[PDB]
């Protein structure tokens, strides 16, 4: 069992909602819009979770 | 965080940053510098590795 393989990755923490989230992003690169997939290199082996 | 080398922008805060327009347009960093100055964002260069 890989512990880091089954854990809820927290994306956004809720606030009062007043005002609702206002995310302004000047860049439109996909890593900034949709997020990027950081990898773990274990013994020269690339693996993500 | 301990391995972030500063740049011209970081050393220029609270002071005066003097650049070269020919250098900006020739090196292709004009758009990145403009979005850095307008928005406030700075992105230290990261290798793809």
């Amino acid at each position: 069992l890989d512990p880091a393989q089954w854990r809820p990755n927290l994306l956004t923490s809720s606030s009062s909602g007043t005002p609702p989230p206002i995310v302004y992003e000047p860049y439109a690169t996909a890593p900034r819009l949709f997020g990027r997939l950081d990898y773990l290199v274990d013994r020269g082996v690339w693996s993500t979770n | 965080v301990s391995l972030i080398r500063p740049g011209a922008v970081h050393r220029a805060q609270g002071g005066y940053l003097i650049l070269d327009a020919l250098s900006l347009k020739r090196e292709g960093t004009w758009e990145a510098f403009k979005r850095a100055l307008r928005n406030g964002q700075v992105e230290p260069v990261t290798e793809p590795q």
